[PDB]
């Protein structure tokens, strides 16, 4: 019943999954972080700081 | 242990597995010998304790050819021992 941009509201009137919604945005944002570091580590040379 | 003389008081089993054979001697006093003519040193036990290699580092906004310290990778392998030479004296020198 509901279009393409409104199917993420079915948690409006649900707390017990909104926290998990976010919690899921949250884990996201925490691996991009982790993945980043880690793949900008294997690419620089410190040999040189000046 | 620490001098010849009580190392030469040790076993083999005894000795096997603390690392003690890669150390080298330690001798006590402060005489002086003078070698007689046709002598030879012997024994001879050089042990490294520190190593670095020359590169290029930098201190602040300049580069300078330094040497920078290093760990090493092997193990207690890194001693001589039973180096031998033969002693003269050219014009007052000793020569090895
Ligand atoms: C943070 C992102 C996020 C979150 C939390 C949600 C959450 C939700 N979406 Mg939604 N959605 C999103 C992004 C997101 N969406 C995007 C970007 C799109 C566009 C493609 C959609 C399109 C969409 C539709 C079309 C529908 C939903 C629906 C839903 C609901 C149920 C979904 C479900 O059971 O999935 C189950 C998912 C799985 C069992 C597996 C998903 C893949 C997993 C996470 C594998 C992990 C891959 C990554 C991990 C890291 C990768 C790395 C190692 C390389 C829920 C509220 C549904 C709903 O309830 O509508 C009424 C629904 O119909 N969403
Ligand atoms: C914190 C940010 C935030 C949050 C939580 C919401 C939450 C909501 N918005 Mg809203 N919105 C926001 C910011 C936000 N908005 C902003 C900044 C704009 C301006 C562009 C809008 C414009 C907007 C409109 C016009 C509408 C909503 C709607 C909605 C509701 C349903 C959304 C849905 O189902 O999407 C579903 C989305 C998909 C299935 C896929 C979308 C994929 C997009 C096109 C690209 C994917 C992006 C990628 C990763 C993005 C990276 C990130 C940095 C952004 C929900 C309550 C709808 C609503 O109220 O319906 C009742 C609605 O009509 N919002
Ligand atoms: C008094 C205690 C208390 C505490 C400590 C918090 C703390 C928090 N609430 Mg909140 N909340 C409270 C009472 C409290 N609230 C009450 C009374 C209500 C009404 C029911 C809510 C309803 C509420 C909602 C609806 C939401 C929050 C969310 C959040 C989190 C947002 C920041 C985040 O995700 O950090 C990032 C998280 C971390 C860095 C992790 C920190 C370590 C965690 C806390 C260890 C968890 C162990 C513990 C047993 C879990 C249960 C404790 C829980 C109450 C925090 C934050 C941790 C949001 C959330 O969960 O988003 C993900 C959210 O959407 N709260
Ligand atoms: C302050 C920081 C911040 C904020 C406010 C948000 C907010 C949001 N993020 Mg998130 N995110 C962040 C940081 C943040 N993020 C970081 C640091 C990362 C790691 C890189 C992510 C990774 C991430 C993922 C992977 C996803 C989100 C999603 C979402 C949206 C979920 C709510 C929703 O349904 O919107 C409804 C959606 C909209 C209103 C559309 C917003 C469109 C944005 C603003 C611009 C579009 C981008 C670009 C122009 C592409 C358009 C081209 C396209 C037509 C092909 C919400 C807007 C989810 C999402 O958007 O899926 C629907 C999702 O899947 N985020
Ligand atoms: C899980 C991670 C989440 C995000 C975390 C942060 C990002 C992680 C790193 C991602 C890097 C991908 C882009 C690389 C940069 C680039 O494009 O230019 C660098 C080179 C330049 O090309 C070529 O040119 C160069 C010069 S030459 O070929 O030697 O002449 C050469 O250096 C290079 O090797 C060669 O490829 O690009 C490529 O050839 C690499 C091809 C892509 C590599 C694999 C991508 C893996 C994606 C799979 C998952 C898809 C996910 C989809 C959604 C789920
Ligand atoms: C891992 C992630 C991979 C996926 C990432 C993101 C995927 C998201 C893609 C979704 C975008 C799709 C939107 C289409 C969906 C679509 O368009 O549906 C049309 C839709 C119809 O609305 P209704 O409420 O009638 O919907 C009926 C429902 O059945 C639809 O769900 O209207 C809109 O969405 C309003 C916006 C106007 C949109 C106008 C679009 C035309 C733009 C111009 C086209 C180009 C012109 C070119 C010539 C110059
Ligand atoms: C489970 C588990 C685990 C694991 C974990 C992991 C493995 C994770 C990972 C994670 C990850 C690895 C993540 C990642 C993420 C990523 C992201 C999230 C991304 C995003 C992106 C985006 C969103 C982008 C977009 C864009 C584009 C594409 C273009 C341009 C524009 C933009 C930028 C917008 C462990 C063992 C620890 C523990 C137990 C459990």
């Amino acid at each position: 019943a509901l279009p393409w941009y409104r199917v993420h509201t079915v948690v409006l009137n649900d707390p017990g999954r909104l926290i998990s919604v976010h919690l899921m945005h949250t884990a996201l944002v925490a691996g991009w972080a982790g993945s980043m570091a880690l793949y900008e580590l294997a690419v620089f040379d410190p040999s040189d700081p000046v | 242990a620490i001098t010849k003389s009580e190392l030469n008081q040790l076993s083999y089993l005894q000795v096997k597995g603390t690392g003690l054979a890669n150390r080298c001697s330690e001798v006590i006093g402060e005489d002086t010998i003078t070698p007689k003519s046709g002598a030879r040193l012997v024994d001879m036990c050089i042990e490294p304790k520190a190593w670095a290699v020359e590169e290029e580092i930098g201190k602040a906004g300049k580069t300078e050819k330094k040497f920078v310290n290093s760990k090493v990778m092997t193990r207690q392998t890194y001693t001589l021992e039973g180096i031998e030479g033969s002693l003269k004296t050219d014009g007052g020198k000793i020569v090895f």
